[PDB]
């Protein structure tokens, strides 16, 4: 299979950006997506445990929707490269990335 | 530096339920989960639950779905355990031990809270001496003691002369009987020239049945 | 649910032995495995999150390898302090699972057991029950034998044990066995006897009284 991003995504300081990833051309089970900014973990979502959402992130995004992430409250600070992980069963990993500018405003 | 102060021990009948909390301090209580972990005496690790303080949202293991609830109160850094109709199989140290902040894993564990399920009633030991003697000896050494019988919940605390003896000296662990009662022996062993001499006392303490008892413990013989 | 196997269930090693445990997951759990210490009595402690990452003030002598199946924690020179039962978890579905656990304990040479008898108390016979305690002190390795005789028949189903944890200075084991006997049953029979066997021992130990002093 394959993993379809939004690509290159701008947004407006103070404002949200849904960050999504689609799956293509697979039919295998997900079993657990990640969020990362850059190398840093803003949170994953188990098919079994839920939304875990680490503590820096905490107050700023909003699990969803779906296998998305929804980040709030953007800064500049918040450009640059996103990654979402896919895992499928029985021992698959699919990695999509987002490119984002942050714009003042 | 973090710590999780979980309530005292608890003794409960078959039937009932126990509710456990844990307070945080440290750091931001909503931040990060709050999972739930126990310990069967003398067995592994068994995964409860956790509970999310930043929206109330807990996760269980299918296990314990629909017997326990796990909740959270962020006016005072606490999170609570209430596990109901228990059973026997329920006795066990209950763990809170925070989430990590990158995953489902255990960073900081609380102190633990032991929980006895039984239809036992409260009963303080029986305080026997286990004697020594001259003719009971091996390579120039004595051994003499105290079995601490019949009592119940756990636990209890020996000491040797008023904690001067330490040298030489073995506090079992205590067994369960089929009474519902436990027992346990703590046992010395000393020079054998010393029987003439030192005086031995076994210091047994039983908080929840209020029992202080200093056994002396001489040569019949 | 994912099964979580732990090999071996007890290891005994000298301090600055390189000491490995490993844990196989039943499914592909990708890097989500860590790993626990637990000290005899104590709480446990994580010591490494992510297969790999070391949690913080853990020592560098730890280390944890592997990834889809296959986990290994390494201890590069053991320490007195590393004595404990570590835990493998993974955090890949629910339940989260724990391994069976690995007890680690000191190797020393091998210790025979004093062996001691005790009889039931008079204080204790006046309430109808009789507790016979033997007490084997002070032995390596921890496997052991009691076998209670009363007028040379072998016992079945009236005695209870348990063992000291190693102890810190000598790492040697102790062992205390109770026979219970109704008061009524203790008064039938005359030799009361504890049988040891135990690797340190060329041959059985026993040791008994007569009721009544003989």
């Amino acid at each position: 299979g394959t993993i379809e991003t939004t690509g290159n995504i701008s947004a407006e300081k103070g404002g949200s950006i849904i960050l999504q990833c689609h799956l293509s051309s697979t039919t295998a089970q997900v079993t657990q997506v990640n969020w990362e900014q850059q190398d840093q973990l803003l949170a994953i979502c188990n098919a079994d445990l839920g939304w875990h959402i680490s503590p820096s992130f905490k107050d700023r995004v909003a699990p969803g929707p779906g296998l998305g992430l929804t980040l709030q409250s953007l800064t500049v600070n918040d450009t640059g490269e996103y990654f979402c992980i896919y895992h499928t069963y029985p021992d698959g990993t699919y990695t999509g990335r987002i490119f984002l500018e942050v714009l003042e405003s | 530096e973090v710590q999780l102060v979980q309530s005292g021990a608890e003794v409960k009948k078959p039937g009932s339920s126990v509710k456990v909390s844990c307070k945080a301090s440290g750091y931001t209580f909503s931040s990060y989960v709050m999972h739930w972990v126990r310990q069967a005496p003398g067995q592994g690790l068994e995964w409860i639950g956790y509970i999310d303080p930043y929206n109330d949202g807990a996760k269980y293991a299918q296990k314990f779905q629909g017997r326990v609830t796990l909740t959270s109160d962020k006016s005072t850094s606490t999170a609570y355990m209430e596990l109901s109709s228990l059973r026997s199989e329920d006795t066990a140290v209950y763990y809170c031990a925070r989430g990590g902040p990158y995953g489902w894993y255990f960073d900081v564990w609380g102190q633990g809270t032991t929980v006895t399920v039984s239809s036992a009633s409260t009963k303080g030991p029986s305080v026997f001496p286990l004697a020594p003697s001259s003719k009971s000896t091996s390579g120039g050494t004595a051994a003499l003691g105290c079995l601490v019988k019949d009592y119940f919940p756990e636990p209890v605390t020996v000491s040797w002369n008023s904690g001067a003896l330490t040298s030489g000296v073995h506090t079992f662990p205590a067994v369960l009987q089929s009474s519902g009662l436990y027992s346990l022996s703590s046992v010395v062993t000393v020079p054998s020239s010393s029987l003439g001499t030192q005086t031995y006392i076994c210091n047994v303490n039983h908080k929840p049945s209020n029992t202080k008892v200093d056994k002396k413990v001489e040569p019949k013989s | 649910d994912i099964q979580m196997t732990q090999s071996p269930s007890s290891l005994s090693a000298s301090v600055g032995d390189r000491v490995t445990i490993t844990c196989r997951a039943s499914e592909h759990i990708y890097s989500y495995l860590s790993w626990y210490q637990q000290k005899p009595g104590k709480v446990p402690k994580l010591l490494i999150y992510n297969a790999k990452t070391l949690a913080e003030g853990v020592p560098s002598r730890f280390s944890g390898s592997g990834s889809g199946t296959d986990f290994t924690l390494t201890i590069s020179s053991l320490q007195p302090e590393d004595v404990a039962t570590y835990y493998c978890q993974h955090h890949f579905g629910s339940p989260l699972t724990f391994g069976q656990g690995t007890r680690l304990e000191i190797k020393r040479t091998v210790a025979a057991p004093s062996v001691f008898i005790f009889p039931p108390s008079d204080e204790q016979l006046k309430s109808g029950t009789a507790s016979v305690v033997c007490l084997l002190n002070n032995f390596y390795p921890r496997e052991a034998k009691v076998q209670w005789k009363v007028d040379n028949a072998l016992q079945s189903g009236n005695s209870q044990e348990s063992v000291t944890e190693q102890d810190s200075k000598d790492s040697t084991y102790s062992l205390s066995s109770t026979l219970t006997l109704s008061k009524a049953d203790y008064e039938k029979h005359k030799v009361y006897a504890c049988e040891v066997t135990h690797q340190g021992l060329s041959s059985p130990v026993t040791k008994s009284f007569n009721r009544g002093e003989c």
